[PDB]
């Protein structure tokens, strides 16, 4: 100490992690509805179908290619686990 | 169109107002409430074919099946005019007879 | 002479402190702008679909 000090931050790691977990749960199990009013229970498959319909691809593609999409997502998360 | 840019929730319009050294905006917002519960299904099987909704989602209170919009509840009788067929439902998960 | 030396040290240290404060202000403004952009992005395409 030579006349200077470092003030501790108001927010700690624990509450930040809790907020991130809350946002993740809201964006997985509810969708985008909880960002406006109150959260809703919607299965993940229909949220995927709506997100695909948003960009221009008919929802039939998702329901006819569920297993391949799941495997591709698992491989992607597995490789991004080691990428960094 | 972007969510939570101006106003909270779905946005409708805005009004500007002057200030001594700034501007004041009044956003009109749309917010739903009074939720309910329902039993849903992703696809409908009929005569060995798969039927999908043109726009909306399938709902059922326990005895009958209806199609409604995403943000409001106005059930309508399911017909061939608001659905389209694509292949046969053998690999679709969650099919229900109707 | 002691007061002259003390005044020289005082003005030098004051100049150094002013330079440090200015640099800190510039960096703080830049970080604030970057974090505002990050918050806008998070509120845009983490809650819904862009
Ligand atoms: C839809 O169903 C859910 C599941 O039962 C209801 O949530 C429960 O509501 C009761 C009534 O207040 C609570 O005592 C339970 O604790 C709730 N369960 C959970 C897991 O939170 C929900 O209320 C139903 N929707 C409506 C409009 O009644
Ligand atoms: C589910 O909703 C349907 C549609 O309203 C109900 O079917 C009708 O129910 C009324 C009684 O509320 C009867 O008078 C009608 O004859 C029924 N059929 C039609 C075509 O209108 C059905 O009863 C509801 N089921 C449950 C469990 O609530
Ligand atoms: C939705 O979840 C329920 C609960 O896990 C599933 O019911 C299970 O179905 C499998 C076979 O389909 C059975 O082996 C389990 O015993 C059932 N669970 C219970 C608690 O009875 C249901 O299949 C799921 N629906 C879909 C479409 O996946
Ligand atoms: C939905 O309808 C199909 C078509 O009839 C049913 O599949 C038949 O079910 C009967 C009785 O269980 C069997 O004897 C037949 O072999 C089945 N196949 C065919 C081609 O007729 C099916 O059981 C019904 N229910 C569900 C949940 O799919």
């Amino acid at each position: 100490f030579n006349g200077l000090t470092v003030l501790p931050p108001l927010l700690t790691d624990e509450m930040i992690a809790q907020y991130t977990s809350a946002l993740l749960a809201g964006t997985i199990t509810s969708g985008w509805t909880f960002g406006a009013g109150a959260a809703l229970q919607i299965p993940f498959a229909m949220q995927m179908a709506y997100r695909f319909n948003g960009i221009g691809v008919t929802q039939n593609v998702l329901y006819e290619n569920q297993k391949l999409i799941a495997n591709q997502f698992n491989s992607a998360i597995g490789k991004i686990q080691d990428s960094l | 169109k972007r969510v939570d840019f101006c106003g909270k929730g779905y946005h409708l319009m805005s009004f500007p107002q002057s200030a001594p050294h700034g501007v004041v905006f009044l956003h009109v917002t749309y917010v739903p409430a009074q939720e309910k519960n329902f039993t849903t299904a992703p696809a409908i099987c009929h005569d060995g074919k798969a039927h999908f909704p043109r726009e909306g989602v399938f709902v059922s209170n326990g005895t009958h099946w209806f199609v409604t919009q995403r943000n409001f509840y106005e059930p309508q009788i399911i017909t061939t005019d608001n659905t389209f067929v694509s292949g046969n439902c053998d690999v679709v998960i969650g099919i229900v007879n109707n | 002479e002691a007061e002259v030396q003390i005044d020289r040290l005082i003005t030098g240290r004051l100049q150094s402190l002013q330079t440090y404060v200015t640099q800190q202000l510039i960096r703080a403004a830049e970080i604030r702008a970057s974090a505002n952009l990050a918050a806008t992005k998070m509120s845009e395409c983490v809650l819904g679909q862009s």
